[PDB]
């Protein structure tokens, strides 16, 4: 999981 | 005065849907890639394409090209349409999101749009998606226990995020925001009426977490989108004769 | 996964409502008067009343005992409640409202009543209403051709959309507040919250100034905006 | 009618  | 009354969707078109994909960046902005842009971008265009939208869809423009694009659609006559769509997958913080070189207010695109503007899409709903990041807040998990028209009338801003916060993505499966709502669209989005559809995506992504993360801080962490209507009637996507 | 998911409002009460009322401003603010608005005041309590909400009323506050007041609510239990509600009227532009002597930032009084800082909301719908102008723009009028978030389950219902005027007749209240007390009159008890949103969006939209000093007005007009950061569908049925 |  990422950040946007 | 007809509390059922919905948005007439009976023209010779469903309307066209944008899709602004931004994977990567100018390298002076330091902005992470998006990894994972891509499987929303497609998704998207699968759900929105299915529902009778002419989709649409730019990779990594300049800040320049997305505004002459942008000018472009907001210029064409929209008069045998039922609506627009448009979507934006970036980075953002505040009340902008990144082109690849430059950010761009989301005022600055919504504006072209109001009535005065954009006659053609006047009693239209004209949607816009915002997969982005919002601010640098991330949010933590909790547990219970006849007339005129005003221009600005009929836009529907769809927020992956709340204001403040940070909006999470999958680097494979895409952001969780754009899974949810394609997976409502695609069940749903054909009868649905589609705030009701929108609440629904509000519940889903408020049941993920980041399960894992390197920065064991984040482990646990939230997310709730958010929408905002101007909307005056019931809208619907029922399949075009 | 239910589509048709409702909110749990079987709570021994509905709930506080609370009723910012600002009619005045401090000399040094330059700002008018708000005639209209304890009618905005008066037609609220009535219909907030019989949803079942406990409503309480706080006229001309400055900025201080406003914090305090609202720091107060967000600290009791609302254990036993189905819900919170909030109402702002006053002067405001950009993302603020007034009190008596000063702007407040809007996410300075929501912030208080976020999952981690009142638990006892957690899971409940909090909603805050806010009839004041956002901006300088005057709309011109056209014709066609699981954990849970801290930030979830927020309704914020403004008068009207980001950067614009909103209005208010000076014996009938404003636009806003009458629509949504009409609204909220014949289909409160009966309709989806945000589905009579909607409406209360529609019959703004209808309304024009028909009558202005300033010529350049007349005809001006006004559409609500309200952001849903709910999670399920919102009944006020009878208790 | 007044402005807000
Ligand atoms: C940029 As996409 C595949
Ligand atoms: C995928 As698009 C044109
Ligand atoms: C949210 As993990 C890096
Ligand atoms: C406040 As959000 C759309
Ligand atoms: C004077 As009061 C409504
Ligand atoms: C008017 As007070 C409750
Ligand atoms: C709006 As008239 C003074
Ligand atoms: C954008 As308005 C709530
Ligand atoms: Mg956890």
């Amino acid at each position: 999981v990422e950040i946007d | 005065f007809d509390p059922a009354e919905k948005y007439k969707m009976d023209h010779r078109r469903r309307g066209i849907a944008l899709i602004f994909n931004h994977e990567r960046f100018f390298w002076h902005l330091t902005l992470p890639e998006r990894r994972g842009t891509c499987a929303d971008r497609d998704n998207l265009t699968r759900r929105f394409s299915d529902l009778g939208f002419e989709v649409k869809c730019f990779n990594d423009l300049k800040a320049e090209e997305l505004l002459l694009k942008i000018h472009e659609v907001s210029t064409v006559s929209h008069a045998d349409a039922d609506c627009f769509v448009c979507v934006f997958l970036s980075h953002g913080e505040g009340n902008h999101i990144y082109a690849y070189d430059a950010k761009i207010e989301i005022q600055t695109l919504t504006g072209l749009f109001k009535g005065d503007k954009c006659h053609s899409l006047v009693g239209k709903p004209k949607i816009f998606i915002i997969q982005a990041c919002r601010g640098n807040q991330h949010d933590v998990p909790v547990i219970p226990l006849v007339y005129t028209l005003p221009a600005g009338a009929d836009f529907l801003m769809c927020y992956s995020v709340a204001e403040g916060y940070y909006s999470h993505r999958e680097t494979v499966n895409g952001s969780w925001y754009i899974q949810d709502l394609c997976e409502m669209l695609g069940k749903y989005g054909s009868s649905l009426e589609f705030t009701e559809l929108l609440t629904l995506v509000n519940r889903k992504v408020s049941q993920r977490r980041v399960d894992f993360c390197k920065d064991p801080s984040a482990i646990g962490k939230k997310q709730v989108p958010c929408f905002a209507s101007m909307l005056t009637k019931k809208l619907h996507f029922f399949p075009k004769s």
